[PDB]
């Protein structure tokens, strides 16, 4: 099941229609199937991302103003792709702003832009969710992707058998 | 079921007995189960109808104090009326107040007063419900909203049912006159519908069609023309342009396009619609040769699929002095009308009343999103008119008896669509993706540029200038607002570098913002080719796996269609994978794991190679074997007509056919039209000589065939050919 | 979502400890989210098969002990494999058995065992997971199943959001796989598979029709210096091929009968001798005598009347090399044996003359509306892929909707294998049903000295098994819906009305249910008194009942595989609810008061059974029925190609002439008159003398409307202008 860390900027909790729009996509990616783990601060996303959450997609707001802001950015952006290295990043972003900043520094950052005061939810969720598929079929290394597509059977005949067929799992013996 | 936008003022939140008021009205809507969506700042409700969300009311508290939230008011408003028209609009006001302060511009704003901490809130809830009901009245176009008002047989069978409940029942629901009207007698809401689509595009009469452009083509030719006829024809047209010639076995005569460096079709030159010069051309061809000094009965004039738009106020009066009739193939060109950016250069201008009888096809699928096969025939009577009875026998002829209503239906609500101010939008919604995705691309350019460093840049201006101001800006730097409403950023005019058609006259033609169209390195602006470059051919592939499949693709054009099907945003996906191209060519990472599919198919060919050493040999067989010199020759040069198209058809009939190999082509007549790719238009059509022994026309055929031999899997689509053991060969008629 | 029938045998609820065990199953199923269905008898299990219960695989206990047993179970299974042919079947049996009875028979039965009292659930459920994901799989045709592998524009605005979600986000979703008018892909795979289904060579997939199906097949045939032999009863889109070929037709004549129903073309009319007259007779054809045609076409008539194909296609061939079947209503004929030799693609291909066989596919096989195919047996005089493609490609469109083309790919698979017989036989039988009910009612009325509605078909029935004879009402319903012999127009029977039809030529259609009122006398003069349908087909208009065909005394009703069982008793039920009005004459205020609301000064005062007899009357003295014959009979003198009237309204050569004024004028349209809904005149043809028969029939149907308002007779290629017939004619 896919999985989607947002991160509402701190610079824009003051406008507060952001954070309402920003719940209206939550809302339509729960309803497309999608776990959404909301965080409230480029910190509190870091963190998140620091331990070893594995997500499907990076989403983020942001204000473009404060250089602590850009920093902070960079900072999350860097970290998710340490280990997590071609997870699709959205910008939830003002047209005008992120147009005006676009350059090449900025289309390593993100992946891909949304709109979010100017766009339907719906519309952005469904992107997501086509951009977290093509990263899923991306990922594995080719045997054990492979893999992924008698039979322990034997072992459930007996109690102890059984026990050891629970124990150490069907996939294995499918394998 | 009906849904409410609620707007709680952010400068009535202070008086908190206001909000409390708005709850228990909220309570009294909800108790009549109705859909309350509540918004506590008009930044909020601003966004909301900034998506798309469908309301049926809008409802918004007010003080009326403060001029900021005075303009806020405005904004909001004026934003729901943009694509939501005729949305009831609630004033949750001071009686005081609003009764002060009103006037015309109020009352164009607020349609309805209800004064919220003095009045029952189970009235005004009434008094909605009933609004939402007059709006929801009058809301849907003629025909759909007739058709509300059986697929049993396919839930028979497992198969059946999986299709049915794929599909929907209300698709077959929709099947059958009686009431309602019937399509080919033009009666009853079918008949309204196209009254109204004529009201919307600005035509004196609308045909609906639900057999395509290809059939509204027939249609109109069938109309116009007899085998008697002389017929003047832009060379650039849709094959069912041709099927019309050997339906009704007239006589042609071609006006030749521009094309220019980068292998793009510009438009027909003002000296090629020139009276003397047509006279000229019917007087030479054998077909028309003793039909000269006859005045033609139909002219077609096709916006270029690569986005060149006519002046067709110009191209119309130059057209009319030859011809009575003038029909302009608007097919990838629908929307023109809705915006003012458009201004001048499509033909239905203004409103209809009357000049010569002037005939748009337009494509309602293609670019205003419809269902398939859907199409209007829009006609503006003038002189050399086909009236109703006469028109209806032709449009019967490419017409089907039982005609799918969910298609019909689909013409009706893309006219509504376009109709008002939702048009305006909609457009402009498009425009405005595009520009950004241009800017954006050509900032990318300039920055690689300047790093001494390759990268693709967009086909447009280079420089534009505000007029407001007088101040010049490089494309990339240019406030958005001006390349999004300024034509004059679009105009094609002479000593320009970037269009490049040599000897282009002024205001005569204007490129279309939403067919983007992008070039890869190699093409020197000369018209040479650089010391190195990098084929789109390549650049198409890569794009391919990533499930992306441009609409045209030269040698290094590649055009992205932006169309209002398409969400905010996206084009940033187009840059993000034509970087990660770059990373990999730059790179030259092997081609067994960028284009594995390929190595798998052809491991002879490209094995040990690299994406970059294959760009390299096709940038090299391009210098060597010079195709767009080869192009150019075979369409700067018409072959020669020496039978008409009819009478090359009637040859497949009577079984006079042959299929000749590419080596022996001279000197043979065609029996179908040949349309290789690119150019993408006809180099030959039905009854023409493909010509001498060292013909350009059999040699751009060479040129093709020698590059899909080089680099298989990258074979040119050609149409009128069929690949026999691995060689050419085309239909022709037998000697 | 996956869905699972278990049948639980009635001869083992004795055991308790197999139910048990059963539901040990069924709960292994529904973990691994499966729809289970438990069912408690052979007799229940069979009912929901006879319903439509769609599963994807059937499991079932069986003691097999029993014959009354091994019967049911013969009878279920062979019930699902009706129209669910390749569902998967479990037997939950004893091993010891089963094991003893194995044979080749049971084993086409049942595709898997498992026994139920000596297996574990989970395993079991495992399997019939397996099974029916093969089963899934395997299910879709080719175009379909690809397509199962983006209207987002309509959602910005409201109008256009309504719109959206009112038909559904996949039918725009629906805009590696193939194309079309290349033949590709899924596409080709679709039309190489029907071409497999429906019995021809080659299959082409249309998306304009029957009328682009039509033209299309034209466009490969001929060309303005060819001769065509056409059936006079044709379709309007075989004339528009005429105007764009410009081919030089002559036409087969085919006959009525008393009702005005049209009966086949006899055999003497498709002579070599008789069509070389004809061709040499007429002014069209005459410069090119003695050519031999390149196209010849023949109509199943709309009231049902089917011809030997099979005689048919012999006769022609010896005239023309290209024989066009236009099988527009009548695309299910191969698929029931009771149509044997009585449609174009017979038996298996392989090869004779090129045969063409066109199907509506929306029109009785139920599909989208739009969908047709040509299917073509290749033989002397063939038109390659190359060749044809080109005449396809004229009448098609570059970008067609999936949604059509899909319909057409699951609208194969329907009648493929035993789906086909099944389908086909449930509409026959309703059919029959409906007759045979009509025809005691009949009885019942007649023989209390009354009148009622009686059916078109056969008067009197043999079953060949015994030799004995039925009246029609007294047959015995399966005799009826199996054997051709109660549906051939055979010589000196009176009920067909088709003076000196040959034997073993036509036959009547079931499921093409025509009905006639009384006042029409078998000798072929009116009665005494009488019912006129167009005062019944009214009153079944305003019960929301409008039938396919109507005469003066014929109202035709179309069963189709889109009916329901038993929804003729609606039809029975309005038509008794018309006569209690008729013979109670209430009033037309209550009965039709749209009528007397629009017209009261004419229908003021009066009664429904007063306007029957004031039209009945009417009828007497203008004796429209032999006005028609007289039209229709002989047909007008051809003065111009129908391309050449068409190029006419082109060139603005038109004119549009009243009525009165037809004489010796030239037709620039056809002139269709309902009834009897075929063509009177073509374009080109010529009105004719000062006392024309054709200006005749159309001089009666305006006396008609004028004494009748709201009854006005439909007439295409006509305009009425000033309460006046109008005709758009060519310019001397």
């Amino acid at each position: 099941m896919m999985k989607v860390l947002i991160v509402e900027s701190e610079f824009l909790h003051q406008d507060t229609w952001v954070g309402n729009a920003v719940e209206r996509l939550a809302d339509a990616l729960s309803q497309q199937n999608v776990t959404v783990i909301k965080s409230t601060s480029f910190d509190d996303g870091y963190a998140i991302l620091s331990a070893n959450e594995a997500i499907d997609c990076l989403m983020f707001s942001y204000q473009m103003e404060q250089p602590d802001e850009h920093l902070s950015v960079r900072q999350l952006i860097g970290k998710l792709h340490e280990r997590q290295q071609n997870v699709p990043v959205f910008l939830l972003g003002d047209r005008e702003k992120a147009t005006a900043s676009l350059d090449r520094d900025l289309l390593e950052l993100v992946d891909e832009f949304a709109w979010i005061l100017e766009d339907t939810a719906d519309f952005i969720a469904g992107r997501a969710v086509a951009a977290m598929t093509r990263y899923r079929q991306q990922l594995l290394p080719p045997l054990f992707n492979a893999l992924m597509k008698q039979g322990g059977v034997g072992f459930t005949k007996t109690p102890s058998g059984r026990f050891y067929h629970d124990y150490y799992g069907e996939n294995l013996f499918r394998s | 079921m009906m849904k409410v936008l609620i707007v709680e003022s952010e400068f009535l939140h202070q008086d908190t007995w206001v909000g409390n008021a708005v709850e228990r009205l909220a309570d009294a809507l909800s108790q009549q189960n109705v859909t309350v969506i509540k918004s506590t700042s008009f930044d909020d409700g601003y966004a909301i109808l900034s998506a798309n969300e469908a309301i049926d009311c809008l409802m918004f508290s007010y003080q009326m104090e403060q001029p900021d939230e005075h303009l806020s008011v405005r904004q909001l408003i004026g934003k729901l009326h943009e694509r939501q028209q005729n949305v009831p609009v609630f004033l949750l006001g001071d009686r005081e107040k609003a009764t002060a302060s009103l006037d015309r511009d109020l009352l164009e704003l607020v349609d309805e007063f209800a004064w919220i901490l003095e009045d029952t809130a189970d009235f005004i809830a009434g008094r909605a419900v009933a609004a939402m009901t007059r709006y929801r009245q009058q809301l849907l176009p003629p025909l759909f909203n007739a058709l509300m008002k059986g697929g049993v047989g396919f839930t028979k069978t497992p198969s059946g049912r999986f299709y049915h409940d794929y599909y929907g029942e209300n698709l077959f629901r929709s099947d059958m006159r009686t009431t309602l009207g019937s399509l080919l007698d033009h009666t009853g809401a079918f008949g309204e519908s196209e009254k109204n689509a004529a009201r919307v595009f600005g035509a004196d009469r609308s045909w609906s069609v639900v057999v395509g452009t290809s059939g509204s083509n027939r249609t109109i030719m069938q109309a116009c023309m007899t085998d008697n006829d002389v017929v003047v024809l832009d060379r650039n047209c849709h094959k069912s342009i041709e099927q019309g010639l050997i339906l009704t076995g007239a006589k042609p005569v071609y006006m030749v396009p521009s094309r220019n460096r980068y292998g793009i079709i510009g438009p027909i030159y003002p000296q090629e619609m020139q009276p003397e010069t047509l006279q000229k051309k019917i007087s030479a061809s054998p077909l028309t040769k003793t039909k000269a000094g006859q005045k033609p009965s139909y002219s077609v004039v096709t916006c270029t699929y690569d986005g060149v738009c006519y002046n067709a106020k110009e191209a119309q009066d130059l057209l009319a002095k030859t011809s009575d009739r003038i029909h302009f193939d608007e097919a990838w060109y629908g929307y023109a009308r809705f915006n003012p950016i458009y201004c001048d250069h499509y033909a239905m201008r203004g409103e209809p009343g009357d000049g010569p009888t002037v005939f748009a096809t337009h494509s309602t699928h293609k670019l205003l999103n419809a269902l398939s096969q859907a199409s209007y025939i829009h006609v503006r009577e003038g002189r050399g008119a086909v009236n109703f009875s006469r028109f209806n026998q032709a449009y019967m002829m490419h017409a089907t008896t039982s005609p799918l209503y969910a298609i019909c239906a689909s013409n009706d609500v893309a006219v509504s669509m376009m109709d008002g101010n939702s048009g305006l939008s909609l457009t402009q919604e498009v425009i405005d993706e595009a520009v950004d995705f241009r800017q954006a691309m050509a900032r990318l350019y300039k920055e690689f540029t300047d790093e001494g460093d390759w990268f693709f840049k967009p086909w447009n201006k280079d420089v534009v200038t505000d007029p407001q101001t007088g101040k010049t800006y490089d494309f990339a730097d240019a406030p958005a607002k001006l390349l999004a409403t300024d034509q004059n950023c679009w105009v094609m005019r002479p000593g320009e570098t970037w269009h490049g058609f040599k000897d282009l006259p002024d205001n005569w033609s204007m490129l279309d913002p939403i067919k983007v169209s992008i070039l890869a390195p190699g093409m020197g602006d000369d018209g040479e080719l650089e010391a190195s470059g990098v084929p789109a051919a390549l650049v198409t592939a890569w794009l391919g796996r990533h499930g992306i499949v441009p609409t045209r693709t030269t040698d290094f054009q590649i055009m992205f269609l932006f169309s209002m099907g398409v969400t905010r945003g996206k084009w940033g996906t187009l840059i993000n994978t034509l970087c990660s191209f770059k990373h990999h060519y730059d790179a030259n990472t092997p081609l067994a794991q960028v284009m594995p599919e390929l190595v798998q198919d052809y491991p002879d060919t490209y094995a040990n190679m690299g994406i970059h050493d294959l760009g390299d040999k096709m940038f090299a067989w391009l210098r060597e074997n010079n195709p767009g010199a080869r192009l150019n020759a075979a369409y700067s040069t018409l072959p020669v007509a020496e039978i008409t198209p009819r009478d090359a058809y009637n040859a497949i009939v009577n079984n006079n056919i042959e299929m000749v190999a590419i080596e022996n082509l001279p000197g043979r007549i065609a029996a179908n039209s040949v349309i290789p790719y690119p150019p993408g238009i006809p180099m030959l059509l039905s009854g023409e000589n493909f010509g001498d022994e060292n013909s350009p026309q059999v040699g751009y055929l060479r040129s093709l065939q020698s590059w899909d031999h080089h680099f298989p899997g990258f074979e040119h689509e050609t149409e009128g050919t069929e690949i026999i053991d691995g060689v050419y060969h085309v239909m022709c008629v037998k000697a």
